[PDB]
């Protein structure tokens, strides 16, 4: 009983992706999810809960597709049960997360010879983030015991800084990552 | 290792040492010019001598790179700026003879005086005498005496010096692989070696002469109105067909006609615009003037002034307790140090001069990331034009009512605009035929087209042909009338003032087109124009690294010198000159003589 | 808790070293409170690389080195991973995986004389580029051309070290800057260098 294809083209072959601090939430439902088309890209397809062989076997619920851009050394960072700079200040997966983390190197769209300064990351934050929490705040972090009233300087740093993303590093190459988070525990 | 890598190493050593030594020489000159004492004379005379000796030593070592095996253009430009010889290619007895006749001409021009022909003890020299006599008096005979006695007592003493100086400079130029000394002064515009932007030395002649046929329709009407207004002041002395005498032009040599505004005013019922009485009422000082100039300059995108400009500069004269030269000069000491030496009084002319020299400072601040042999203008005409285009916009009534000196409820009719444009034309338009005539005369004397026994006879007919100035007294071939000028007797280039005048109006028209101004060109305020500042900074950052033919097209679009922005500025004055010359004679007859 | 790391000796020194003979002092067996160095003004050159300045007093490292030298203000940006110039190639090279902070401040009121402070030198000519954390203090005459000169200067033979002037009127970018570079290592060792409890 195949009725219509799920919109996998708009969440994978999009025009642009968002940053890791302002990751979007694209909910898809009311269609048949076929994953045989998903092998079109030419590296990371680790699935938890459901094996990637039997991915086209079970009927699921509303899947949340989150698109963001990270670098090559942070594909080991985003994992259920990890801590650091991305998993504590930008995007944290839950401990009982069921889904696949699909990452692949591109080196053609998010790497410019002069610099691609459109993707930001946060390094300064008061407390650790909750699972499935988004923070697109822009207030200046207070590092010391002295109120700056909005100004910068020592002990008052901007939390949002940009990457370089040059196409010459070894690692630091930009990865276009789409993570699926289904919540039920399918073609014919 | 190639030759160009050794040249880059030698230039990296020279740009390290020469900046420190030039900072020492400039600091000694600043300490001399800020405190005229005896302890600062010897320090300057030692620091400048050490800098000149270091420059001669580094120019001696630079000739071991033969300039033909280096492919980079920046290294080649720095090496051509460093391999200058000058008088070093001649014998010593001639190289010191040229210096001791140039110093003789300088001491004659500085020390030479003219005595009154009624008292042999009362004598008047140059700076407190005939300059103020021929700018304030209005009688024929006194100005005739002040012209003829100055041409007789001072002029004929320099002709046997000039006859040797011409041949010595021609030998010095032909020893440096040129054809004449005029080609050496034309070598500043030589951009021979750049693809698509080349400029020969001989191209400047037919580039200056080609832009002169469009000025003379305006210049003939201007000269027509000038002698039509001057015939009422001097009756039966100036004919309506012939030329103008040299002693009735407001000055000594006939360069600037700005002292003729008291007799050739268009509308004498209303006075000219001035905000000195508005500045002395709001308690304005030099610091407020320079801070208002800074607020004008930061509104286009140019950065703030440095702390050393506000800490170490002399912006106010301290009185008669510390002697200083009260001549306004913008200083470029290097290494991030930028100062202004000016005795700034509360005057609108000082208010324009402050913008004119903050333009020079912001010019010096732009190419600070350049090598030391490229820390100058691209030629000798951009530097004064960058200062002049700020004084053009600071003199507009829009800026004067925007900064607070003028109340907005005043009437601005055309009777003020014509009076402003004619006062601008008496300084700008009236000096260009004299400049072109003097430079063509020097180019034809240097190249050998004027013989030694045809100097004054050709000079006083080229004046009639170009400028329209006839001599009041017949002069034989013993006088030397070009030698009575400061720029000729002291070995200075004079083609800079003709090119700077066209570059200033080209820059003004470019910034007015970028500023989106719909009215006339003489009311164009570029104060709140931000998009023009990023285009002007594309020219200010270059310095001497890239060609001036490419530096023009970065700001004005054109590749050569254009005269149409000069004619578009005085076009409401040109229509008024066409309206007023309905009964006069547009032109001059060269056969008329007042004697 | 009364065992403090010698931050006052590498910051409040009587005189700093040159950039070609930069000092290297090992800091060990103490607690490192980084909130002590806030006394200086102007200060805003605090580009910490690798680690974050907020989590600086949370991880315990091994032996920490400190490099101190004097350069001009327009060459502070060359002290970074992946920079090209004359200080970051012939005088002091930072690694691409450098984990630490670069601390610099204005020193025009202490390292300037009227007229001339020629005690601070810098290497200008060198055959090959420097390795990361390499200290060259040789005084060999640079061979600019293809001709030996046997230790004496002259044509195509220049001295590698050049002298700074350091006059106090040298604008904003040519002013002398005292730079302190801290490097935090993570070798397999008993970690003792971290802040108070
Ligand atoms: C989504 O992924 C890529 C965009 O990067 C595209 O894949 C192309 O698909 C067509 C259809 O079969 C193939 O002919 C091309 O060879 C594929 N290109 C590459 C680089 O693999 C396409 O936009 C989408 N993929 C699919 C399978 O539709
Ligand atoms: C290092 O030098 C700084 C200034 O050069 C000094 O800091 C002083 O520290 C004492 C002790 O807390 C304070 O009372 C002073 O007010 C500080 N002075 C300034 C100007 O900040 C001091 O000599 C050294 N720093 C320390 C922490 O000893
Ligand atoms: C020429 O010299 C400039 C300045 O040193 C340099 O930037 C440029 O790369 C050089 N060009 C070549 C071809 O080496
Ligand atoms: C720059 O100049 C403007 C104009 O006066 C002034 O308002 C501003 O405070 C100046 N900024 C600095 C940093 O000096
Ligand atoms: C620009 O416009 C503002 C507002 O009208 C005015 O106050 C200011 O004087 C103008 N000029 C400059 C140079 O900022
Ligand atoms: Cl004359
Ligand atoms: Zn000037």
């Amino acid at each position: 009983n195949i009725t219509n294809l799920c919109p996998f083209d708009e969440v994978f072959n999009a025009t642009r992706f968002a940053s890791v601090y302002a990751w979007n939430r694209k909910r898809i439902s009311n269609c048949v999810a076929d994953y045989s088309v998903l092998y079109n890209l030419a590296f990371t397809f680790k699935c938890y809960g459901v094996s990637p062989t039997k991915l086209n076997d079970l009927c699921f619920t509303n899947v949340y597709a989150d698109s963001f851009v990270i670098r090559g050394d942070e594909v080991r960072q985003i994992a259920p049960g990890q801590t650091g700079n991305i998993a504590d200040y930008n995007y944290k997966l839950p401990d009982d997360f069921t889904g696949c983390v699909i990452a692949w190197n591109s080196n053609k769209l998010d790497s410019k010879v002069s610099g691609n300064y459109n993707y930001l990351y946060r390094l300064f934050r008061k407390s650790n983030l909750k699972p499935f929490e988004r923070d697109i705040s822009t207030e200046i972090y207070q590092a010391g015991n002295k109120p700056c009233n909005g100004v910068a300087g020592f002990n008052c740093y901007f939390p949002l800084r940009s990457y370089s993303f040059r196409p010459t590093y070894g690692g630091h190459q930009p990865y276009r990552v789409v993570v699926l988070s289904f919540e039920l525990l399918g073609p014919k | 290792s190639t030759i160009e890598e050794q040249a880059k190493t030698f230039l990296d050593k020279f740009n390290h040492e020469a900046e420190d030594l030039f900072y020492q020489s400039s600091l000694a000159s600043w300490n001399y010019n800020t405190n005229i004492t005896e302890e600062n004379v010897q320090n300057m005379n030692n620091a400048g001598d050490k800098w000149s000796a270091f420059l001669k030593e580094q120019s001696t070592l630079a000739q071991m790179y033969p300039l033909q095996e280096i492919q980079n253009l920046t290294v080649k430009l720095q090496l051509q700026a460093l391999q200058q010889n000058g008088s070093s290619v001649l014998s010593e007895d001639k190289s010191k003879r040229l210096n001791t006749i140039l110093n003789t001409m300088s001491t004659i021009y500085s020390t030479g005086k003219v005595c009154n022909p009624d008292n042999p003890q009362e004598c008047l020299l140059l700076e407190p005498g005939l300059n103020e006599i021929m700018a304030n008096s209005l009688d024929y005979n006194e100005r005739l005496w002040a012209w003829e006695s100055w041409r007789s007592e001072v002029g004929k003493q320099l002709r046997p010096l000039y006859e040797e100086y011409v041949v010595l400079k021609n030998e010095m130029a032909r020893a440096n692989h040129y054809e004449d000394y005029g080609d050496y002064w034309r070598g500043d515009y030589e951009v021979n070696g750049v693809d698509g932007y080349d400029y020969s030395r001989g191209q400047l002649i037919e580039d200056v002469e080609h832009t002169f046929e469009e000025i003379k329709p305006l210049y003939e009407h201007l000269h027509a109105y000038v002698r039509a207004k001057l015939m009422n002041a001097y009756p039966s002395y100036i004919s309506p067909i012939g030329c103008l005498p040299a002693h009735l032009l407001g000055d000594m040599w006939g360069r600037f006609w700005t002292n003729l505004y008291s007799l050739t005013v268009p509308f004498g019922q209303k006075p000219n615009i001035d905000v000195t009485d508005a500045m002395v009422d709001q308690a304005w000082d030099a610091q407020r003037i320079f801070k208002e100039a800074e607020k004008f300059f930061v509104s286009v995108g140019l950065p703030n002034m440095t702390q050393g400009f506000w800490e170490n500069s002399m912006l106010t004269d301290p009185g008669n307790v510390q002697k200083a030269v009260c001549h306004p000069t913008a200083w470029d000491l290097g290494k991030g140090d930028f100062r202004i030496l000016m005795c700034t009084k509360v005057t609108m002319d000082d208010f324009l001069t402050a913008h004119h020299e903050m333009g020079h400072i912001q010019y010096d601040m732009a190419y600070a990331a350049q090598p030391f042999l490229l820390r100058n203008g691209a030629n000798e005409g951009f530097h004064e034009a960058v200062g002049e285009i700020m004084s053009l916009s600071a003199a507009t009534p829009k800026h004067l009512k925007s900064i607070g000196l003028l109340s907005p409820d005043f009437q601005e009719d055309n009777e003020t605009e014509i009076n402003f444009l004619l006062k601008q034309a008496l300084t700008i338009v009236g000096t260009l035929p004299f400049t072109y005539m003097l430079e063509k005369w020097r180019w034809m004397v240097f190249k050998g087209e004027i013989p030694k026994d045809q100097w004054m006879k050709k000079w006083w007919e080229m004046k009639r042909e170009i400028v329209g100035v006839v001599e009041p007294v017949p002069h034989d071939e013993t006088y030397c009338d070009p030698a009575s000028l400061f720029h000729v007797s002291n070995d200075y280039s004079f083609i800079r003032y003709y090119t700077r005048t066209l570059y200033q109006f080209q820059f003004q028209e470019a910034l007015c087109q970028a500023a989106k101004h719909e009215g006339p060109l003489h009311k164009c305020d570029i104060s709140n124009s931000t998009e023009a500042g990023q285009k002007l900074f594309n020219m200010l950052r270059l310095g001497k690294s890239e060609p001036w033919t490419l530096a023009l097209e970065n700001v004005v679009g054109a590749k050569n010198m254009n005269v149409r922005p000069l004619l578009n500025y005085f076009e409401p004055l040109f229509t008024w000159l066409k309206d007023q010359n309905k009964n006069s004679f547009v032109g001059w007859s060269t056969d008329w003589s007042p004697y």
